[PDB]
RNA sequence: AAGAACCUUACCUGGUCUUGACAUCCACGGAAGUUUUCAGAGAUGAGAAUGUGCCUUCGGGAACCGUGAGACAGGUGCUGC
RNA sequence: CCGGCCGGGAACUCAAAGGAGACUGCCAGUGAUAAACUGGAGGAAGGUGGGGAUGACGUCAAGUCAUCAUGGCCCUUACGACCAGGGCUACACACGUGCUACAAUGGCGCAUACAAAGAGAAGCGACCUCGCGAGAGCAAGCGGACCUCAUAAAGUGCGUCGUAGUCCGGAUUGGAGUCUGCAACUCGACUCCAUGAAGUCGGAAUCGCUAGUAAUCGUGGAUCAGAAUGCCACGGUGAAUAC
């Protein structure tokens, strides 16, 4: 099969092309230190994208779609978690007990009637 | 290359009349692309429930414009002559294109 | 009640909509110079009904000025009612 | 919480040392959901105070954080006269929380301008023993040695 | 470089002196800066005369300083020489731009007077 | 401020304002209308806002042109 | 004060929609001027012929309205000349070409209009609501409703203080959305004041 | 109040009332309307020009307009105890 | 044309119809052989999965006769009704809500990213030209997954500011475009150029919130010729602590 981007995160879609190579992170034709590469947090979102542990020879052209970056990274950690259970399932135990192949449903919860936020009320004068 | 945009509130009226459409096309026998759905307008409206002093307790409606495109390949004249009131649902608005 | 208001209002939009809004509006592009201003004395001496700012959109069964909506058409209460009793299509109450 | 407590969430290990003790220091300092900013602070820091050191990084805050943790800490239980102090144990999380709250707030006490610098000031003053986080974590063993009520 | 007012540059920038003196805006300054183009916060050691002429008459081709006094003691003087409310609801201080001054516009009635 | 297509000026304050420089002998001119520039064909007359029941006569000037006819008459008044 | 109608609840779920029709939003508010005007119509006009629903279908060009009535004759008149006169009227006031259906509504008293104008007309003529309500529960429990809930309020029996007095019978579940519960009510215009009448009715889980 | 420049919009000046801004009749005349002049802050008037088409078993019926007395209106006036 | 743009394909994101799944279902312990509780396997989701709509008999004679309808009372050549203008926008002070902040976890300047929801026919308005700018003129595509509103904002990579009253922004009459021309004087906003007050984190007290929540960062709606930091929705990063 050809390893490829699924599942999301937030509002996220993950599109990687992800293959056997040297991994430097593509987007869009561009490279990661042309768009975030010596941003801070790109480690962290980047940590995610590594934590499935068969990155270590996999090339990565990632174009992930919709949402925000923290989002994006758990749509490609997904995809790759969901890839890798497509390539072999006897790893598939061992990304569940590291707890990858879980999807976080956490969403924005909405804004309320009489209300400024989801749970916040106006303050309230007890007079 | 019948291009026709079919409208409702309800999607079980949407549902039988694009069925209807979709048969009648099947009767004449052409090549009939599949009916894509088009998003819901969830047109919502927020209305105050209390005549007289209220802003936390209020409720909300919505109309919700459902709409499929059917995009028959091939038209023809004998489901030209079949199209008088084919649809006869006064839920559903039709809408055509040449 | 409030029959001077609902006359009142019939009286803007006849005199909006139906008298003018021609007159009105190329004396509207006459007044914005294009290359004292007879366009400005004569769109004064034009009754100010006349203007589409006049209309105050006002309820159909009732006409209370405030909690109109223009798609239905009526007033807050009145929408309510007919959305409550099924007379206004597809009104189903909101819950996401 | 009358019914039941919540155990809390798993913390990610900082993707540099692989530590969440780090990663813990990182979203106890963070302010309006800043992590890049905590993180990158914490990253200068961490570097500033291991090459004043002579350690490494993780080390370096371990020592640190070893000294602003305190061992006995008073709990209002108000056992003699309707408002007493009474001083109890304080379970390792609590232990490392308070040393990393005591040093965020060292740090925002420190009148140094730039947070990442003054950061790395006052951990090589907890590694020392010298700095205000340690004051208080004095303070706390004061007030439980001067009120001290059950063992 | 001292033009019809009380402010210098004194190693840092022309501009804060320049609106500081009143009767100008900072439309003056984001000119003078246009016009320089270089970094004003240099030390003002060879203060070059090209920018003090260039101050000077950009400053006069613009509303001059010294106006702001000017337009308002003429606004309250023809106004309270003619009998007329609108230079003395200026003199009276409170806001006549527009705004509320039920409790807000401490800043035209100072400190809180009970 | 306001528009630059044209100077706004109420008509029958314009035809009432050339009427009293034509004849050169005039009362105050009395006008409900308070939102008139005025024109350099104004100086010379006195001419009435409508402040309440009571008059408020202005003798417009040389300066008083830019400015509406309202901002110099008081419709509130205070302490 | 605090209770959702039962229709509005069971809108989308169980209840069908008494106007069916589609138009944008430029003419919406106008067709449904043109629904309030005939429904309003016939409603004041054969209030005398007991009508239960009026539904109102316009595909557009036409009008198709459905009267549901339990007496179809008064409706109809002799030879079909008071429906054709409502024809002719209800043409004239929707501005389309207009058509008239008669559809009846079978046992009577388990229609919840139906029995909110007969109280409705009782309290005008003065026969007692306790009487009124009994009458009514006791006859939905006979033709065979699981419940019946009827409310009456204010100014009853000519008392100065308004009271609201409920009598139940059989399961009238609200909170249960998949049951179809039919509510209506009505306004007897008394010689005190207004008496008025809410009558739900239970006939099965959908 | 999910929109205070007028409007909205009730509290201060001018103008109007037995049909009033707003419907129903009874009686008489005129198509409805369009375009203008002048006075005035202006619905207010005072004047002018063109349209009597739509039709009635024409013993003239229209959606309509103007006027007159009556019934009648009307009220964001009070009492939510 | 290295823009899926173009053939193709329907493989996936999706758009939207119908199903499945989550029931303490299984295992172990506790508990009475019950209910249940506590862990574990499976699994995207675990024990109301999250949120919402749903507000029982009643209570306050709570609110509305100003939404309407309505009983009684009153005005009716006025307590009906029209116009101009004015007030609802004032101001010795006091609290209730929210916004801008007192900076360096921040400004300021260049470059570069990643969303969701909604609206649109007197309505949305691209591209080009003219303007520092608000905007002007020319003006395609659109009653809609097309087109337009609309190259979001924090995040950034380098620099510079390293007490600065700081782009934190207050303050009359201007210099202005734009809205309706009854008309931006009493009275809209907008880069407004208008003098850059105060506040160097705030006393007694007090308020909102157990996980995508708090906090922060931006966007759209309805009212509407215009006129929000209010109300009604939507997205990003992302806490700490419950002994």
């Amino acid at each position: 099969n050809q390893y490829y981007g699924t599942g999301r995160r937030k509002s996220s879609a993950a599109r990687v092309f992800i293959k056997p190579g040297n991994g430097k992170i593509v987007i869009n034709q561009r490279s990661l230190e042309q768009y975030f590469g010596r941003e801070t947090a790109r480690m962290v979102v980047r940590q995610p994208l590594e934590l499935v542990d068969m990155v270590e020879k996999l090339d990565l052209y990632i174009t992930v779609k919709g949402g925000g970056i923290s989002g994006q990274a758990g749509a490609i950690r997904h995809g790759i978690t969901r890839a890798l259970m497509e390539y072999d399932e006897s790893l598939r135990s061992e990304l569940r007990k590291a707890g990858f192949v879980t999807r976080d449903a956490r969403q924005v919860e909405r804004k309320k009637v009489g209300l400024r936020k989801a749970r916040r009320r106006p303050q309230f004068s007890k007079r | 290359r019948i291009r026709i945009r079919l409208k409702a509130f309800d999607h079980r009226l949407i549902d039988q009349a694009t069925a209807e459409i979709v048969e009648t096309a099947k009767r004449t026998g052409a090549q009939v692309r599949g009916p894509i759905p088009l998003p819901t307008r969830k047109e919502r409206f927020t209305v105050l429930i209390s005549p007289h002093v209220n802003k936390d307790a209020r409720d909300q409606y919505e109309i919700r414009t459902h709409l499929r495109l059917v995009d028959i390949v091939e038209p023809t004249e004998k489901t030209v002559d079949a199209l008088m009131r084919l649809d006869l649902a006064a839920g559903v608005d039709v809408q055509i294109s040449l | 009640a409030k029959q001077s208001m609902k006359a009142r209002e019939v009286k803007r939009v006849a005199l909006a909509d139906k008298y003018f809004a021609k007159r009105a509006e190329l004396k509207a592009i006459i007044s914005d110079v294009n290359a004292r201003w007879n366009a400005v004395l004569k769109l004064q001496t034009l009754p100010r009904d006349s203007s589409p700012s006049r209309q105050r959109n006002r309820c159909r069964q009732t006409g209370r000025p405030h909690g109109f909506l223009r798609k239905f058409g009526l007033s807050r209460i009145k929408v309510r009612e007919a959305a409550m009793r099924g007379e206004i299509p597809g009104l189903k109450k909101a819950s996401w | 919480p009358r019914r039941r407590v919540i155990g809390q969430r798993k913390i990610l290990p900082d993707p540099k040392f692989g530590s969440e003790l780090l990663a813990k220091f990182v979203n106890i300092l963070m302010v309006d959901g800043k992590k890049s900013t905590a993180e990158s602070i914490v990253y200068s820091a961490l570097e500033t105070l291991a090459q004043r050191s002579g350690k490494s990084e993780l080390e370096a805050f371990e020592v640190a954080l070893e000294n602003v943790r305190p061992t006995v800490e008073v709990k209002s239980r108000r056992v003699g006269g309707s408002t007493y102090q009474v001083p109890v144990e304080v379970r390792p999380v609590r232990r490392n929380a308070l040393a990393m709250r005591w040093i965020v707030e060292a740090a925002r006490k420190r009148g140094d301008k730039s947070m990442a610098l003054r950061l790395a000031n006052e951990l090589s003053d907890a590694a020392e023993n010298k700095g205000t986080a340690v004051k208080k974590r004095e303070d706390v063993h004061r007030m439980a040695e001067a009120n001290k009520a059950f063992a | 470089a001292r033009i019809a007012g009380i402010n210098i540059p004194d190693h840092k920038h022309a501009v804060i002196a320049l609106t500081s003196i009143y009767g100008v805006g900072k439309t003056r300054s984001k000119a003078i800066l246009a016009a320089a183009g270089i970094a004003e916060d240099v030390k003002i050691s060879e203060l070059s005369e090209g920018q003090i002429d260039t101050l000077r008459d950009e400053v006069a081709k613009f509303v001059v300083e010294g106006d702001l006094r000017r337009e308002i003691s003429m606004s309250i003087k023809r106004l309270m020489d003619l009998g007329c409310y609108r230079g003395l609801r200026h003199r009276r201080g409170l806001p006549v731009r527009g705004q509320r001054t039920k409790t807000n516009a401490r800043t035209r009635k100072g400190p809180r007077k009970p | 401020r306001s528009l630059k297509k044209g100077p706004f000026i109420d008509l029958h304050l314009l035809k009432k304002v050339e009427k009293a420089v034509e004849s050169g002998d005039k009362k105050p001119l009395r006008t409900w209308s308070r939102r008139s520039t005025i024109f350099p064909n104004m100086i010379g007359l006195t001419i009435a806002v409508h402040n309440g029941r009571q008059h408020v006569p202005v003798f417009v000037t040389d300066e008083m042109v830019g400015h509406k006819l309202g901002e110099f008459a008081p419709t509130r008044t205070y302490r | 004060g605090q209770k959702v109608h039962p229709n509005g609840i069971r809108l989308g779920i169980v209840k069908p929609w008494n106007s069916t029709w589609f138009a944008n939003t430029k003419e919406f508010a106008d067709n449904l001027d043109s629904d309030f005007k005939v429904r309003q119509y016939l409603t004041k006009e054969l209030a005398k012929a007991s009508v239960s629903r009026i539904v109102i279908e316009r595909p557009a060009k036409s009008i198709r309205v459905t009267i549901h009535t339990a007496r179809p004759g008064i409706v109809i008149g002799k030879k079909g000349e008071d429906v054709e006169k409502l024809r002719k009227v209800v043409a004239d006031i929707a501005g389309v070409p207009a058509q008239i259906n008669i559809a009846e509504v079978r046992k009577p008293e388990l229609d919840a209009k139906l029995v909110a104008d007969s109280i409705t007309s009782q309290l005008e003529r003065r026969v007692m609501f306790r009487r009124a309500m009994k009458r009514a529960v006791q006859n939905a429990m006979r033709l065979g409703a699981k419940g019946i809930k009827v409310e009456v309020s204010g100014r009853l029996g000519g008392a100065e203080i308004a009271r609201t007095e409920w009598y139940r019978e059989g399961r009238v579940p609200l909170h249960t959305l998949r049951a179809d519960i039919d509510y209506n009510t009505s306004e007897a215009h008394t010689t005190y004041g207004v008496i008025g009448v809410k009558v739900w009715i239970f006939k099965g889980e959908i």
